[PDB]
């Protein structure tokens, strides 16, 4: 077959990613404070190893990822896994300035970064972002598809449907920004701030990668199962 | 080879 | 503020005529190739590129509007990803070949003389093709390469920065008043300009990859004594 | 006071 996901219409395309979202996972409920170093990269790893379950359901309900073979798929995850979970670790702590909302019982301040060496760097970078995001007022509707853009582009030169589905959701872009009222100065303008953020958060991926990978050598946090292979992936 | 990516890529 | 004061037109004159020049690198054609010496290759032209590269920057619009301590952070955060644009916008009319140098291209065979470099090769090699495939103006790369340099630290520094986005959206006005020019529709305009901005996304990991593997040569004692560069090397692990 | 400092300044 052809790929469905190229007839939908903006809208369509619109309520399908909302539609996608994964929910929102909880912590542990140990009110234990404060955190140790292994005790905090516990808490992270043990939550983003349970989120990427639901992150490859949510790939599976992007228009046109489920068009590509098995081989592809399993590309564009492992190599944008962690830039998806961190936009979207950036998108939940939107409204709380200072602060990251790991999940809805475990909001950290940047001081208690500096209970992981090496942590509250990342910590900054994620924060900084986090109020980009809030300067811009960015949009449920635009977050989704920018993060639907990160799956699909991050591992995409790794290798002219997944071009056209990009085209797609560029187009989303846009009518999404025409619809809020924004004249066609401001949409151009909009969707290249929108898009360059996709630069920070591949620089965020890769020093949290190679943070992540240090923790495991000093044998600390517990890797789990699907965790630990997606950190292998990046050889 | 064998990866719970795929086991949960193909179960959906 | 002579920066938010130009015109589409002479932001692309301004841009095109900073170009560094393409500068050539100490390659002997009969000295056989080692570990070392095609690392020494690389960083001497790079050595070479950066002071070339800072005067560069002086030239791009808005820049020296920023305090010295603003430029000096831009700088450390994106050369090796200006480098590398460079290179790749160097080698779109080779395919399979990276020309490092009008004296130096290599392919990625010739990468495996330094451990680890082939992937590397691999990624700015595709990056490239990405390049032929949409066919990338030099109007255009003048623009990438300016909005890397403005864009790629502007956030680990609050006036100063309000600065940098206005004349970040003075490109992004740029890069539509070339498209328009071209011919391209609206719809067209849009999503060029994406896939134009969603390339440095990738810049910018092949930078934090070459930024590892090159610390990973420095600590193998391989790198040569180049001041300028071990700095900027240096001014990414803190 | 680093290199890249300098070269800056420099007019
Ligand atoms: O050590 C650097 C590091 C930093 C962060 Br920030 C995370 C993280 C990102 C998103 C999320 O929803 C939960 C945790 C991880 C991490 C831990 C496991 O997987 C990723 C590792
Ligand atoms: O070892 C990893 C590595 C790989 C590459 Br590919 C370069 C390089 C990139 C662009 C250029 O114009 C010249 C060299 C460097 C490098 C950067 C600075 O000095 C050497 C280091």
């Amino acid at each position: 077959k052809n790929s469905l996901a190229l007839s939908l219409t903006a809208d369509q395309m619109v309520s399908a990613l909302l539609d996608a979202e994964p929910p929102i996972l909880y912590s542990e409920y140990d009110p234990t404070r404060p955190f140790s170093e292994a005790s905090m990269m516990g808490l992270l790893t043990n939550l983003a190893d349970r989120e990427l379950v639901h992150m490859i359901n949510w790939a599976k309900r992007v228009p046109g990822f489920v068009d590509l073979t098995l081989h592809d798929q399993v590309h564009l995850l492992e190599c944008a896994w962690l830039e998806i979970l961190m936009i979207g670790l950036v998108w939940r702590s939107m409204e709380h300035p200072g602060k990251l909302l790991f999940a809805p019982n475990l909001l950290l301040d940047r001081n208690q970064g500096k209970c992981v060496e090496g942590m509250v760097e990342i910590f900054d970078m994620l924060l900084a972002t986090s109020s980009r995001f809030r300067m811009m007022n960015l949009q449920g509707e635009e977050f989704v598809c920018l993060k639907s853009i990160i799956l699909l582009n991050s591992g995409v030169y790794t290798f002219d449907h997944i071009h056209r589905v990009l085209d797609k959701i560029t187009d989303t872009l846009i009518h999404l920004m025409a619809k809020a009222g924004l004249t066609l100065q401001q949409q151009h303008q909009r969707l290249a701030q929108l898009l360059l953020i996709l630069s920070h958060i591949r620089h965020m991926s890769n020093k949290g990668m190679e943070h992540l990978y240090s923790m495991k050598a000093k044998n600390v946090v517990p890797l789990y199962d699907l965790l630990l292979e997606m950190l292998d992936a990046h050889r | 080879r064998h990866k719970i990516l795929h086991r949960l890529l193909q179960e959906g």
